[PDB]
RNA sequence: AUACAGUGAAACUGCGAAUGGCUCAUUAAAUCAGUUAUCGUUUAUUUGAUAGUUACAUGGUAUAACUGUGGUAAUUCUAGAGCUAAUACAUGCAAUCUCGACCCUUUGGAAGAGAUGUAUUUAUUAGGAUGAUUCAUAAUAACUUUUCGAAUCGCAUGGCCUUGUGCUGGCGAUGGUUCAUUCAAAUUUCUGCCCUAUCAACUUUCGAUGGUAGGAUAGUGGCCUACCAUGGUUUCAACGGGUCGGGUCCGGAGAGGGAGCCUGAGAAACG
């Protein structure tokens, strides 16, 4: 019952408009899908069209990528950190796009260790804050797949000035 | 710049952490056309506008207008007014009419209260901007 | 409505088309095809109320199944199929051949043409533009997606388009003094020479025609459609040649 | 062995300090089966986008693997291939083996090397009768069956100038890695 | 602020008016 | 003890449901298919279930939906689906006001109140702040709503009026309830406090600082519960420990581990089957069931999926659980009590019922918390029963090293 | 109650009604798939097995499984759209009218209108692998020798009809794939072809 | 017609049922008339381009019509048996092009070196067309409950030979990926004749105005949610009050009551 209608809404001079239709297919809303973390959970829509949307309802999975080192690995999802809209979703580990969350290690530090033998020099020097992370364990990932729509929740590994933003936001 | 809870990047532009050849941060722009000069703040600005006809993801088209700008209050956002005369024929005489047309301006214009805008349509940026402020004198 | 509409009122239809208003209460609604609605003649009026061939839809029907039509050297068998500009239809029995182009008056003319010529026709490369795999193509007026064009051709020319093979023979650039024929607009049907091309950056340019007479008119560039160089026209023009 | 719960069960089942990963006690008896079940996997033709990331899976599990368990998959590989005869005479080949079935069989080797080398790099753990001496005898193979075999084979020779290409870059990547 | 009911509002709504009556008999304990 | 699952699905915890439906297609020629029962039909939500309540009546149960968000209603003298219907928003948390499932009231989670009556959707208003847990007092027909804020807030059914709300000195509310038998309010903060309120008045009785010495963590109280007989009350912690207390004195009577380290969901009085002295403390992952005088275990239910929410239907010994799964699980422990007269033959079918059954009896500790504890060099020893990613240590032995340590 | 046995090996079916409430008594609280012995219903069906796979009530409604209780229900049963109707329980009960029963496995003594009579079954193969199942034929017999042929005479005029064979092997449809194949190779040599073409045109350009 | 073959009830598949028709209660820029954009979108169908990456052909994981046995007062009510098919439903398989020594022959042959789908999502790199692009397009790394890449049908029986029914095949139909085209749909820019001040404030009183992030959308967009700024219209008449549209055609709205769902390219469907 989610409508997209500009009707009911005022107009710029404040009056108040009145009904002239009923509710129409072509502006149609579909209640929000709280992505959480969680066994893969996928619930699909036929939309408008022939084309059809996946509904992320939970994924513990996703593939992130490393910008710096242009690599990508699949990786689970340990949980929401922060999430810029609101904070009710970081408190509930919901999974959307913004989000910051916690992802697995270990395949980075497996390809940073395969590709350049370390644990020459030059190149393997990566960001200090990176580093800490990976001593941790866990690293702070952005989400840049819209998880109610496409269905999969891949994203980036943070960096740089993006990094050092969010680390003070948290 | 990064006034907010999150951080405000110009979309799918990279700045490489590892290489940091030059402290500039990358900035992308283009050109509005129409032979509408971009601005060099622009060009050389820091500020971060997803709906900048210059530096946004905002394509100019359609009509081109120009008002005087009446009030600056809102945020990145002005009201400009337009006048026109228009023709009673029952006195057969001509009345000044006016009216309001709100539009988007981006920060690499400083705009006061009063001063002639050059405004063109854009895409519907919000309940009742449709157009975005282009050129200022 | 809540969908696509299916029938056409007579009295809707395109006025070109002469329907007899006493006939009924309908007319042939064409078919989606290659070109849009309002400026496409369907076969069963071109055989019936032009050429007269058949005396109702039932015997246009039974001509186009015995596949004596053949509209730009293919055999079709709908009744309603959009004929439209510069379209050859080839009735082999009666060793006819035909090609759609307006006359002073704005409709449709019923034009013979011999067959070396009828081997062809004309079309305005609306766009141009890469397609899959760095294959740059041309899309025609009438909606044939030609690849692997000459690199000269831009938006706006003509190309000579031979029938069989679908392949482009030649073309023409968009440029002053080429002959130009109307296909929009109150001139439409008239023929004439490029003078001047008005300009207007994100409006609808303007182009200045000449006729024959030396009166001049002025036209929007989508209407125009360049059909040859000055005196040599690339196609037989109906008559008159497009005067008035 | 299911095909629709692959990609999740590797992800989950042997993810290094993973929640279900195999106990350390546990490894000895289980891994051996796992190393059966991933080669299997490895033999499938990579035809499609899907077959093909599933053929990047069973590589990209390795190194999750310890290095013993690794140097055995590797074995694995190279237990069908018959090399002991060419290193224990002077360098020589048989020509009852110079088959169209033992190249065949050798590009599946070769094939399986130069992936894995792409995953595990500097880390892949070279042993000399496990990995090295059946590629350098692949090689060998080849430069024979190349030689010796007139023209009218032409399928068997491309199959041979097939194994060079592949063997030759195994070379190539081998050094470079370690 | 009072805008999305952010601001608590005190008036009286008529859907739920009487949408439930009180028991007479209240808390079983005197 | 034996604990039987009437309905709920019946594969390993690692695989998923849905490829039961795909293997379902392939299966029907196994008997067991055939075999099986299901108890009430469609009994079973798209992708996952969030709560669960049944009517006070005893013959309609209600549920809540992941996607699309929706409202089942179950007719137990049919053992059918009556009606389903859809919402705007996901539900957080909901009541049934009537005897009957004509009448309720659904605390969604975009900070909205919807009140369904039984034609549909009647009125739906709007909280200032988020909700977290909605309550409803029969005596004054007022609603309280917990919140983020440190505001409780109060809805008035009977005058149709937002009330002045309570103010708590602390922010957050996880759970409200309210004490039958007295009226007491017993509201939930973030931080380890219960603050006690009195109804009639607009008091704060007294607040109960929750002290636990086996762990420094902080804790938040997640659910809080009243027995019927007016005098004891029940408290869960964000370290899953459930805390039983006479109100009358601020030491806590028994403190039990659940031992999982999850936050507890929901506590059942199990005072109405007979032998009152039981009650149920359901996790993320366990429902156990224990008497509330020696803290000795009973019985344990051990579902695949994780659990949202449990209920016992009253004077019966029948359990459901609102799951992650697609289908809600329903179990029934035949020594607690009759099974219910809806399912009157349920005990004929006892043998050909699965009869689930350690994990329960012991406390689960992960590898990094036995680091903590120094209790590596036990690794190995009869101690230490390894299972999954961690081990299993004696709740007593626990007790010992944690304060040591 | 009415039994309605059915022998599905030998496809027959036939009714015996009950008067005795004995037998009846034995068949009650049982469920749609157990199994019950024949001996207790009577010494005729002393030895064979009976398993329960439905019936109808006074009332005519019928009975489905799953759902246990011994009395009806309004349940939404399907076949999208599924509507809401009456069914009796699961359950065996004296509110029977006819109960249904499938002989799992014969007994002593021979029923005489079950076991002793047969049915054939109406169609035969017309798939060709299901003609070669059937027969065990080897991949070099063909099956066009073996196909079921039955008879059919009108009048004095007789003649025999077989069905047409679905996914045989042919030589048409070798030709079609054939061509398929050809069409193919034909498409990308003429896409060379052109490519090639506009290749040199742009070399001679520039 | 010894697999069927003419014709064909029944049934399964495919396509269509959103057109047409009929009534005017409503509403004074609400629709609407002209005018503009979609660089902001979806689109059955038509038209035109477009996919070299067990097989002399897989399964019932299959049932209808049909054969037979019954219940009930009983319906386009029904259960138990027994069959059989696909364009239904599932599953599924020894080539080309560059650089080209030998400069051997100078069109040319050629050692060797190489290179090799599409679709979804994200990250990253390059960038003929428009005034203008993060456009078209290409590349790298991975991801997918993930696709698609003829197990189809009619008519005819030609050319080769290596006589095996060996190889090579003509005209069509039905399908299928992407782009364009057409039929449409949805929003959208500017202009637009009643009386009115004895209608001067209205919005912000469950978004009013704007920023930014997210959710939903076929998408833009307070359309909806979180946080933040306090704005927006009006004496040039806002706000309020009274009094089917345009030109038989073109538009607009509507068919137990209200609430909720369903397919489909298109419906809140006259189902
Ligand atoms: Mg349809
Ligand atoms: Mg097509
Ligand atoms: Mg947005």
């Amino acid at each position: 019952g989610i409508s997209r209608d500009s009707r009911h809404k005022r107009s710029a001079t404040g009056a108040k408009r009145a009904q002239f239709r009923k509710k129409r297919k072509f502006e149609l809303g579909r209640q929000p899908a709280n992505t959480k973390i969680g066994a893969k959970r996928i619930h699909s829509v036929r939309t408008r069209g022939g084309n059809k949307k996946y509904r992320a309802l939970r994924i513990e999975t996703g593939n992130f990528s490393w910008a710096s080192e242009g690599i990508s690995k699949k990786t689970r999802i340990a949980g929401v950190v922060y999430h810029p809209s609101n904070n009710e979703l970081v408190r509930t580990n919901t999974l959307t796009k913004a989000a910051i969350v916690q992802i697995d290690a270990t395949p980075f530090r497996q390809w940073f260790e395969a590709h350049y033998g370390q644990t020459r020099a030059a190149s393997a020097k990566i960001e200090s804050s990176v580093e800490s992370q990976f001593s941790a364990g866990r690293l702070y990932a952005c989400i840049s797949s819209r998880p109610g729509q496409s269905g999969r929740c891949d994203g980036y590994i943070l960096e740089g000035e993006e990094l050092a933003f969010y680390l003070r936001r948290l | 710049v990064q006034s907010e809870r999150a951080f405000q990047k110009q979309p799918h532009i990279f700045n490489n952490p590892k290489v940091k050849t030059s402290k500039r941060t990358k900035r992308w722009y283009k050109n509005a056309g129409l032979g509408f000069k971009t601005p060099k703040t622009a060009i050389e600005g820091s500020y971060i506008d997803k709906k900048c006809p210059f530096t946004g993801l905002v394509s100019i088209r359609g009509k081109i207008l120009t008002g005087t700008v009446v009030s600056t209050k809102m945020h990145r956002t002005i009201v400009i007014r337009r006048a026109y005369l228009h023709y009673i024929p029952k006195y057969n005489r001509y009345e000044k009419r006016h009216k309001n047309v709100p539009v988007h301006v981006s920060p690499a214009f400083r705009v006061q209260v009063g001063d002639i805008v050059t405004v063109g349509q854009c895409r519907p940026i919000s309940k009742t901007v449709r157009f975005n402020v282009v050129k200022v004198s | 409505a809540r969908g696509p509409k299916k029938h056409l009122k007579r009295l809707a239809a395109p006025h070109h088309w002469l329907l007899d208003k006493l006939s009924g209460c309908y007319a042939p609604r064409p078919s989606a095809g290659p070109h849009k609605l309002r400026e496409s003649l369907p076969l069963i009026v071109f055989l019936r109320n032009r050429l007269k061939y058949a005396l109702n839809g039932r015997e246009v029907k039974a001509i186009l199944m015995q596949r004596h039509v053949k509209v730009d050297g293919k055999v079709r068998t709908d009744t309603t199929y959009p004929a439209g500009f510069m379209d050859v239809i080839t009735l082999d029995a009666t060793n006819e051949n035909f090609r759609l182009v307006y006359d002073v008056k704005g409709r449709f003319a019923v034009h013979r043409i011999t067959d070396e010529e009828a081997s062809y026709k004309l079309g305005k490369v609306k766009k141009v533009q890469l397609g899959k795999k760095g294959v740059p193509y041309v899309v025609t007026h009438d909606g044939r997606t030609i690849r692997y064009p000459d690199p000269n051709i831009k938006v706006n020319d003509t190309v000579k388009i031979d029938l069989a093979s679908g392949k482009i023979t030649d073309f023409i650039k968009f440029d002053a003094g080429k002959l130009v024929y109307v296909t929009g607009g109150r001139n439409l049907g008239r023929i004439g020479t490029i003078v001047h091309k008005e300009r207007h950056d994100g409006g609808f340019d303007l182009v200045h025609i000449k006729d024959s007479l030396d009166n001049t008119f002025v036209t929007r560039l989508n209407n125009v459609f360049v059909i040859g160089e000055q005196g040599k026209p690339y196609i037989s023009l109906p008559k008159g040649k497009g005067i008035k | 062995l299911d095909d629709t719960l692959f990609k999740d069960e590797i992800t989950t089942f042997l993810t290094e300090n993973g929640s279900q990963s195999i106990k350390a006690e546990d490894e000895k008896v289980v891994m051996p089966y796992v190393l059966r079940i991933f080669f299997g996997r490895a033999q499938v033709p990579p035809t499609s986008g899907q077959k093909r990331s599933r053929k990047i899976a069973v590589i990209s599990v390795l190194p999750n693997f310890k290095k013993p368990y690794i140097n055995d998959f590797l074995s694995l590989a190279s237990e069908r291939l018959d090399y002991n005869y060419f290193f224990g005479n002077s360098h020589q080949i048989n020509s009852s083996k110079a088959t169209l079935k033992t190249i065949r069989r050798m590009t599946g080797f070769v094939n399986i090397v130069n992936s894995t080398l792409s995953v595990l790099r500097t880390n892949f753990p070279l042993h000399t009768n496990s990995v090295l001496q059946p590629l350098i005898y692949s090689i060998a193979m080849a430069y024979y069956v190349l030689d010796t075999e007139s023209t009218e084979e032409v399928h068997l020779r491309k199959m041979a100038s097939n194994l060079r290409q592949q063997g030759l870059k195994c070379l190539s990547s081998v050094f470079e890695f370690v | 602020k009072a805008s999305k009911g952010r601001k608590l509002n005190y008036s009286v709504q008529d859907p739920i008016a009487n949408y439930e009556a009180p028991i007479t008999s209240g808390y079983k304990w005197s | 003890v034996s604990v039987y699952q009437v309905s709920g699905t019946n594969v390993s915890r690692s695989l998923p449901d849905w490829i039961a439906k795909k293997r379902k297609r392939q299966l029907k020629n196994d008997l067991e298919y055939q075999n099986r029962v299901e108890l009430i039909q469609d009994f079973e939500f798209s992708e996952a279930s969030n709560k669960i309540k049944v009517s006070r009546d005893g013959q309609y149960c209600m549920a809540t939906g992941t996607y699309k968000p929706q409202i089942h209603v179950y007719d137990f003298a049919n053992l059918s689906l009556k009606f389903d219907r859809h919402t705007d928003a996901e539900n957080v948390d909901f009541t049934i006001l009537s005897d009957d499932w004509t009448k309720s009231v659904h605390l969604q989670n975009d900070r909205s109140i919807q009140f369904q009556n039984k034609g549909g959707l009647h009125y739906t208003t709007r909280i200032p702040k988020f909700g977290r847990s909605l309550v409803y007092n029969k005596v004054n027909c007022d609603l309280y709503v917990g919140a983020s804020g440190n505001e409780l807030y109060r809805l008035n059914l009977e005058k149709g009026r937002f009330l002045n709300p309570f103010k708590l000195d602390t922010e957050g509310v996880n759970h409200v309830s309210i004490n039958e038998v007295n009226g007491l309010l017993a509201a939930g903060t973030e931080t380890n406090v219960v603050e006690f309120w009195d109804p009639r008045s607009r008091s704060r009785v007294s607040k109960l600082y929750l002290e636990n010495n086996i762990d420094n963590r902080p804790f938040q109280v997640t659910t809080t519960s009243f027995r019927n007989d007016g005098l004891t009350f029940a408290c869960g912690t964000s370290n899953g420990y459930s805390y039983i207390y006479d109100l009358r004195t601020s030491e806590p009577s028994i403190i039990k581990d659940q031992g999982y380290g999850f936050d507890i969901k929901k506590i059942i009085w199990l005072d109405n089957v007979g032998t009152e002295n039981k009650i149920v403390t359901c996790d993320k992952r366990i429902a156990k069931i224990w008497d509330r005088l020696d803290g000795k275990a009973y019985a344990s239910m051990e579902p695949s999926v994780d659990i949202n929410d449990i209920e016992h239907v009253p004077g019966t010994g029948m359990f459901f659980t609102a799951n992650e799964s697609i289908p809600m699980h329903t179990y029934y422990i035949p020594s607690l009590g009759p099974s219910p007269r809806w399912c009157s033959f349920l005990d004929s079918i006892t043998e050909e019922l699965e009869e689930k059954p350690v994990y329960s009896n012991y406390r689960f500790i992960t590898r990094d918390d036995v680091k903590k504890l120094n209790l590596t060099h036990l690794v190995g020893s009869r101690v230490l029963r390894a299972y999954m990613h961690g081990f299993f240590i004696n709740t007593e032995l626990y007790d010992k090293v944690s304060l040591i340590a | 109650m009415k039994l309605n046995i059915s022998y599905p090996v030998n496809g027959s079916q036939k009714t015996f009604e009950i008067d005795d409430e004995h037998r009846i008594r034995v068949f009650f609280d049982k469920r749609i798939g157990q199994e019950v012995d024949g001996e207790a219903v009577g010494d005729e069906f002393k030895g064979y097995v009976f398993k329960i796979s439905g019936g109808n009530d006074k009332q005519g409604f019928p009975m489905k499984q799953g759902v246990l209780l011994p009395t009806r229900i309004k349940l939404l049963l399907t076949k999208g759209e599924r509507k809401r109707k009456s069914v009796r329980g699961a359950i065996v009960g004296p509110d029977l009218a006819v109960l249904a029963l499938v002989i799992v496995k014969k007994g002593e003594q021979e029923l005489e209108g079950l076991t002793d009579t047969t049915v054939p079954k109406r169609l035969g193969p017309k798939r060709a692998n299901n003609i070669r199942k059937f027969f065990g034929l080897s991949k070099e017999d063909d099956v066009r020798d073996f196909v079921i042929r039955r008879e059919v005479t009108k009048g004095e005029k007789t003649y025999t009809k077989a069905p047409k064979i679905q996914r045989l092997v042919t030589p048409q449809r070798l030709q079609r794939k054939r061509h398929q194949r050809a069409l193919k190779v034909r498409n990308a040599q003429a896409q060379r072809e052109a490519a090639a073409e506009y290749a040199q045109l742009l070399a001679k350009r520039l």
